[PDB]
């Protein structure tokens, strides 16, 4: 028993700093994570200035201006469709 | 030996004395026991789409600048100079200061861009930081305000989607710790406790073209006519989908200055109305559902001056004596409804709207989203059966009334709403069934294209099917309703061999042409499904 | 023998916060896996966003593009073309 | 052997280990590269402790009776090295430890452990005159005397009170014994004499383990979870290992390891007893020595971290980190597994 | 060592292979038939690898690749060697391509040579142009 007894303490001292190393690790990978979420944050905010900026010119009304007046483009007709099934 | 026991028992004594004194601390003075500070990490919103790609709703990125009043006593020669940065008196800001000097988070300006953000810290005053706070922005703008709405100053939802989904797009926000000072200053960043939770990206079921389009003639039949306001609604028949969706008059959701409430009103959810003439539908459903009538039976309704009780059933045409079912509906004969009703009875009329969904309630949960009242009775008097009949003495919002044309147009098989988009195809309830479906299905598409009905809400190129309707606007006060004062309706599907999109426009007091459903909305009608059938790209059966 | 039973306890607990705990090996894994993953929508919403800029750097000086989003919001065409529909 | 001071202090021993794995990692990481650093240099100092308290076991008890004179030359020789240049290192404030590789000695602890043994060596001779009062003083002083030099107080107040107390286990006096007390005490002031909040700077550790045991809790936070050690404090390990296990296992833990200091302290004393009622002067007078020595430095290390007496950078046993100072706990713990043996000899 | 394979032509300047990476040979006016290959700067990584795959994709169509480009907005143009260009488009490129292919089988079976453009920028279907 006695030999046991030095075979469960020493598996208990294995665990005890296995438990503080894995401790430690875990804040470091939660630092980890929160430096790749505010990189994430940073982007799409970049993502969503672009597209503020883009939604001034895009608009539904300018587009339709521009396709009709610039290349001419217009509505088509149901009349001229191929139709295909 | 004694000195034995009296070395052992001073041992005893300062062990005593020491766990004695720790004792002491740590739990009795916990309470009261600058160094650490557990500070939390805000979440963004997420993501608003359309049916397949478009954002809605996205949040950008703001310079917000905030202070800390505690550093800021060190600004008393100082105030007066960033006032001038911020645009205020000077003694009103040291006064907005000095108010809340015990507060050690103060915000002084938000919504301002970087640049000026640069430059008012370029002064360099102690306790001014800037922080990239997120402020949602709206591609879609004032087209689909009402259908996604907006949030606050405190990033949480206030109307509509913004609010209806705050615990699906606002994450949970995350916690961290840090090194504090004297004054709030953070040395270190201390390891996070718990981090933040992204936004999850919704994608609405309504479609931005779509939207555009149906917004652009509403706005145009509001100029044409001369009303005060309206609103329109598309869905898909097999999923229930609210394909798009808008009001008027309508408000720019990015720039919210002085915007009236009956601005912010969502007519398609909160205005509530009789169908009139719009249930008839339904009425000849319940009669074909019951067995007793038939498609080919004549009614005469002459003439049309039905009396009931102390009641006058006035009709509108009094120059048709005989009409069948399709005439009746044709001509919106009240004195033909009238008499159905009263050999059918209003009790499977009431049953089958309730089955349909009018009155009702839908699993879409908007802030001010109406119930509207069909009336339930055990017995069932003359008049009530009457006006149950012609759709008076009821009131139903737009949307379950598409949703029960939607219902109709899927051969009865109701499918709950859905604004958000839909990945697997729904199984609603048989409200409906198919043959009585098709037959008025087949009545609707007759009334559309057959003369003498609604010749300006044909669709080129496709077979409408739709009714119109009338609704004496109710007046408050006056027991009853306003004169000249009247909401043109319009509903249907498309295309009628078999349809795939339902509508309902409502227009409210056109009081410059004319009240009539199939003079004002019957144009619009016809042109929102013209260009909604040649987005939703099904194949064209008239030529 | 009275001893065993406190370290019979102590490592329960122990083994119990290294496999179920926030400290847990179990955690560590769940965490290394969320960050890969968080990095590649990193990568992916970078290359979107330098995507978004690229077309918006072209809107402002060129419009032979504005062609597509002109012709997919609104399916329409020019004067000298055919719609070939596919359903 | 001894099955209860063994396990007793194998606990310890395995605490400290465990402690200090979990308290120096932030900092091994940041100012040496790797986490475990001070962690694997701890369980190295542990193998060569158990190393040389084997190898003490296995050593004959009259040696320490006759060879105890190089004993004392050599650490002569180690404590004139720790004051002068060349061959040791100056760190916060003091050039203590003398390095010969990866092993940092510090002699503070041979010192303490060899002049134990000489006053033993002498108190068996002369309990029963001044002459006597006299002699015993020059055994001490030159090592007070240097060990205050260099900036080392708790060492030199551990030094005076185990020889005070462990005279006055062996023959004592009425008022002679106060006399060469006061005289002794008169000597450190003296010493004093010649070379007599803060949250922002370094003095972060007088408030930092207050507030921390305010915090602490009945049954505390667990393993690793404290918040007042990640670059709170350098060295924690060393000075403030006690508070770190306050605030990682709650009072539970931290009234258990009170205790049980206690306990083999008590051991250690009592088997001293054993020893003066099994005609081993020397061994008892040694044990009792050693005992005292062991309830000095962890009277002053507890102290000193709930805050009741002034700043000692002192370690503690079994428990801080330091190469020398667990070698020393272990060579102790053989001499007194020894003393149990020989009291054994007649029993077993 | 491995040799690069001479399987594209990144502008008039270098010289692509099935990975794509940018290398120039000793001579580069010998591959005259060599397929003309177009992109942002940072684009040595993908469209090598399109271009692969749409031309396995189209083989059955008998349509072989002339010219291929990339603005940085991403959308694809594809010019074959019949001498018409195709606006492949943005993104859902392999759903664009299979609705092309259908209706090239279905409605477009001879008339291959009176097109001035295909544009497959739609959700849909396609525009033809036609040329007299």
């Amino acid at each position: 028993g006695s030999f046991l007894m030095l075979l469960l303490y020493i598996g208990l001292l294995l665990s005890a700093i296995a438990v503080a190393y894995s401790t430690y690790w875990n804040r470091q990978l939660l630092n980890s994570l929160y430096s790749e979420l505010s990189v994430r944050d940073k982007a799409q905010a970049e993502w969503g200035r672009l597209i503020l900026e883009q939604s001034t010119w895009t608009a539904h009304s300018r587009i339709e201006s521009l396709a009709v007046e610039q290349l001419r483009m217009r509505v088509p007709d149901p009349a001229e469709v191929r139709m295909v099934a | 030996p004694w000195r034995f026991c009296v070395i052992v028992g001073l041992l005893l004594a300062m062990v005593g004395a020491i766990v004695w004194r720790i004792v002491d601390l740590h739990v009795i003075d916990h309470d009261f026991l600058r160094s650490v500070r557990h500070i939390a990490i805000p979440a963004h919103r997420g993501l608003i789409t359309d049916r397949n790609g478009e954002p809605l709703a996205v949040s950008t990125p703001v310079t917000t600048l905030w202070a800390n009043p505690k550093e800021l006593m060190t600004a008393k020669e100082r105030w007066p100079q960033l006032a001038a940065a911020l645009g205020q008196d000077t003694k009103l800001f040291a006064d907005r200061i000095e108010q809340n000097a015990e507060r050690e988070f103060i915000y002084l300006v938000r919504g301002l861009t970087p640049e000026q953000g640069e430059g008012v810290i370029a002064l360099k005053v102690p306790g001014v930081y800037s922080i990239e706070e997120f402020r949602r922005f709206y591609p879609a703008g004032e087209v689909v305000a009402h259908a996604v709405g907006f949030t606050d100053v405190d990033d949480r939802g206030r109307e509509g989607i913004e609010l209806a989904f705050d615990e699906w797009l606002a994450g949970v926000p995350g916690k961290r710790q840090v090194l504090k000072d004297r004054r709030g200053r953070v040395i270190k960043d201390v390891q996070v406790t718990k981090n933040a939770k992204p936004g999850k990206t919704l994608a609405l079921s309504i479609d931005l073209r779509l939207q555009y389009l149906a917004h652009r003639e509403l706005r145009n039949a509001l100029l044409e006519n001369g009303a005060k306001a309206g609103s329109l609604v598309i869905m898909d028949v097999k999923t229930g989908e609210i394909l798009a969706m808008t009001n008027q008059p309508t408000y720019n959701p990015n720039n919210r200055r002085n915007l009236q409430p009956a601005a912010m009103r969502n007519r398609a959810m909160i205005d509530v109305f009789e169908p009139g003439s719009t249930v008839k539908p339904f009425s000849m459903s319940a009669a074909l559902a019951s067995g007793r009538w038939k498609p080919s039976d004549i009614v005469d309704v002459y003439p049309g001056t039905l009396q009931i009780g102390r009641y006058t059933i006035r009709d509108v045409s009094r120059n048709s004596r005989q009409l069948d079912l399709t005439g009746i509906l044709i001509k919106s004969s009240n004195v033909g409804i009238s008499k159905i009703a009263f050999d059918i009875g209003a009790e499977s009329i009431y049953s089958v709207m309730q089955q349909v969904g009018l009155g009702q309630d839908t699993g879409l949960g908007f802030p001010g989203e109406r119930v509207g009242n069909l009336p339930n009775h055990r017995k069932w008097p003359k008049a009530e059966t009457a006006t149950l009949a012609y759709g008076y003495g009821l009131s139903v919002t737009a949307i379950q009334l598409a949703h029960a044309y939607a219902a109709l147009a899927n051969d009865g098989k109701s499918v709950p709403l859905s604004m958000t988009r839909v990945d697997r195809v729904p199984d609603g309830v048989q409200v409906i069934s198919p043959e009585v479906a098709s037959t008025v299905q087949g009545m609707l598409q007759q009334v559309v294209e057959a003369q003498g009905g609604v010749f300006r809400a044909q669709v080129p190129g496709y077979h409408a099917a739709g009714k119109s309707g009338t609704a004496r606007k109710v007046s408050v006060g006056t027991k009853g309703y306003r004169e000249n004062a009247y909401r043109s309706l319009f509903a249907g599907f498309a295309p009628a061999t078999d349809p795939r999109i339902a509508m309902v426009v409502v227009i409210d007091e056109p009081s410059k042409a004319g009240y009539f459903g199939g003079l004002v909305s019957a144009p619009v009608f016809s042109k929102v499904m013209a260009g909604a059938l040649r987005l939703m790209n099904v194949p064209p059966d008239n030529l | 023998y009275w001893l065993f039973v406190v370290l019979i306890l102590a490592l329960a607990g122990l083994q119990y916060r290294l496999w179920v705990g926030d400290g847990s090996l179990a955690q560590v894994r769940d965490l290394q896996k969320q960050i890969a993953d968080q990095h590649g929508e990193n990568e992916r919403l970078l290359e979107r966003n330098r995507i978004l800029e690229a077309e918006v750097a072209e809107l402002k000086k060129g419009t032979e593009t504005v062609e597509e989003r002109a012709r997919h919001e609104l399916g329409m065409v020019k004067d000298g073309e055919t719609l070939y529909q596919l359903a | 052997l001894d099955f209860p001071l063994l396990a007793g202090c194998l606990a310890l021993l395995g605490l400290g280990l465990v402690m200090v794995t979990s308290a120096s990692s932030e900092v091994a990481a940041a100012q040496s590269g790797n986490p475990l650093y001070f962690s694997v240099r701890h369980l190295i100092y542990l193998v060569i402790g158990l190393i040389s308290c084997g190898l003490t076991m296995m050593v004959p008890m009259a040696t320490w009776q006759r060879w105890g004179w190089k004993l004392l030359l050599v650490a002569f020789g180690l404590l004139v090295l720790v004051i002068t240049p060349g061959i040791g290192r100056e760190v916060n404030g003091s050039m203590r430890w003398i390095g010969f590789g990866l092993f940092n000695i510090q002699p503070s602890e041979i010192a303490k452990v060899c002049v134990v043994i000489f006053m033993a060596g002498y108190l068996i001779r002369r309990q029963q005159s001044w002459m006597g009062f006299f002699k015993p003083f020059v055994v001490l002083l030159p090592m007070a005397g240097l060990l205050l030099r260099e900036p080392d107080f708790g060492a030199t107040v551990v030094m005076m009170g185990a020889a005070a107390a462990m005279l006055f286990l062996g023959g004592v006096g009425l008022f002679r014994f106060g006399l060469m007390v006061l005289l002794a005490v008169g000597a450190v002031v003296l010493l004093i004499q010649t070379q007599p909040a803060d949250q922002f700077g370094a003095g972060y550790q007088l408030s930092q383990a207050l507030i921390a045991f305010g915090r602490g809790g009945w049954l505390g936070m667990g393993l690793g979870n404290s918040i007042q050690k990640q670059f709170y404090l350098p060295e924690a390990h060393t000075d403030f290992v006690f508070a770190v296990l306050a605030e990682e296992l709650g009072i539970v833990g931290a009234l258990a390891t009170v205790a049980l200091f206690v306990f083999v302290s008590l051991r250690a004393l009592y088997i001293g007893i054993w020893a003066e009622q099994a005609k081993q002067f020397f061994s008892a007078y040694v044990a009792y020595g050693l005992a005292f020595l062991w309830i000095g430095q962890f009277l002053i290390n507890i102290g000193v971290n709930v805050g009741l007496l002034p700043t000692k950078g002192l370690t503690l046993p079994f428990l801080s980190y330091g190469g020398s100072s667990l070698v020393i706990c272990c060579a102790c713990l053989g001499m007194l597994l020894r003393i149990e043996w020989e009291r054994r000899t007649h029993l077993g | 060592l491995d040799e690069q394979l001479p399987i594209a032509r990144w502008g008039d300047e270098a010289l692509l292979n099935n990975q794509g990476q940018a290398f120039t040979p000793k001579e580069l006016a010998n591959y005259e038939h060599l397929p003309r290959l177009h992109g942002p700067q940072r684009a040595q990584q993908q469209v090598m690898q399109q271009y692969q795959l749409l031309s396995q994709l189209l083989r059955p169509l008998g349509f072989s690749i002339a010219r291929l480009e990339m603005s940085d907005r991403g959308g694809w143009a594809l010019t074959t060697a019949q001498g018409v260009e195709i606006q492949i488009g943005r993104d859902h490129v392999v759903d664009k391509i299979r609705r092309f292919v259908s209706i090239y089988d279905k409605a477009l079976k001879d008339q291959i040579s009176n097109i001035a453009r295909i544009d497959l920028r739609y959700p849909n279907g396609l525009a033809v142009a036609w040329r007299e």
